[PDB]
């Protein structure tokens, strides 16, 4: 029950390990939101072609019914405030991502 | 939100000749990282296919296919395939697309550098010939 | 040996199969490809001619 | 020794950089050939009599 998280032209292949550093800082809210829980996770979902920030915020069916949740390592923030690692490990293909 | 791991894998029992399309994939990524190299191939020697220890193909699968530099779209049509030759068909299908434009930026960079290696060269002959020819005859082609 | 070779054989032979369907892709693929590669160190507005 | 020293480094850093210089000036120039070569042996493929 989490608002889907802006990929921002970051792809996440599956079981590749990658970083995502989004410009926003609207991410790191959602950040602040998941370190009350006992074991923290993230998910990752794919964007639709010609990309678009604004309609992800309007509309949810820019990102594809796809996801992969997996869990969070740890936070290092180097030059950006939003430095969150990511990692294809649970597969899954939502039936209505609405 | 409602999610469900409906993570299909379907494989057959025999077990024996099915890893030797996957010998094939890593024969393609070898070829690659070889012939355009990205990452280190320190990472092939790591996770090979003769250590049988493989525990997740699946996943095997997918870290292959994702040193190949195909649009994202790709590898979500990689997703919509269910049957299990079928993706590793595409999985070699976006290697052996990209393998093309490798090879030919790399034949262009050597036939390129060649031709200069070729200018400069016919001017180094040029130039002996000329200094050659330029304390042995004086010839007196003037007014 | 014969076991080795008809797998081997197979191997090859649907591979090469698999690769003259991803032959049938377009030169024209190719060349936007190349297309890229001109766009990638060239860069800069339309002030040309 | 110091003396000597912050001049040495300084010419170190000089050194590199008209060097640097030099490697951004032919790469450029193969990047911009690779271009050229493109554009004449797929791209343009006419201007001739």
């Amino acid at each position: 029950h989490l608002p889907l998280i802006a990929i921002t032209r970051n792809p996440v292949f599956p079981r590749f390990i990658k970083i995502i550093e989004v410009k926003n800082k609207k991410l790191v809210e959602l950040l602040r939101r998941k370190v009350r829980l006992a074991q923290p996770y993230v998910g990752v979902f794919l964007k639709r072609d010609d990309s678009n920030e604004s309609d992800v915020v309007e509309s949810l069916d820019e990102i594809y019914h796809t996801g992969t949740f997996a869990q969070i390592h740890e936070m290092q923030d180097l030059g950006d405030k939003l430095r969150m690692i990511v990692m294809g490990h649970r597969r899954v293909h939502i039936s209505r991502q609405l | 939100m409602v999610e469900v791991e409906n993570v299909v894998h379907e494989d057959f029992q025999v077990t024996e000749e099915v890893k030797a399309l996957t010998a094939e994939i890593v024969k393609t990524i070898r070829d690659i990282i070889a012939l355009n190299p990205l990452y280190r191939e320190s990472v092939l020697q790591m996770m090979q296919a003769g250590q049988r220890v493989v525990d997740n193909p699946i996943y095997l699968s997918d870290m292959g296919a994702a040193l190949t530099g195909a649009e994202s779209h790709e590898l979500q049509d990689v997703l919509e395939e269910t049957n299990i030759p079928k993706r590793l068909y595409k999985a070699l299908s976006l290697l052996k697309k990209e393998f093309e434009l490798s090879k030919l930026q790399q034949r262009l960079g050597r036939e390129v550098e060649e031709k200069i290696k070729q200018t400069h060269r016919k001017y180094l002959l040029q130039e002996q010939l000329k200094i050659i020819k330029k304390e042995l005859g004086l010839e007196k082609d003037d007014k």
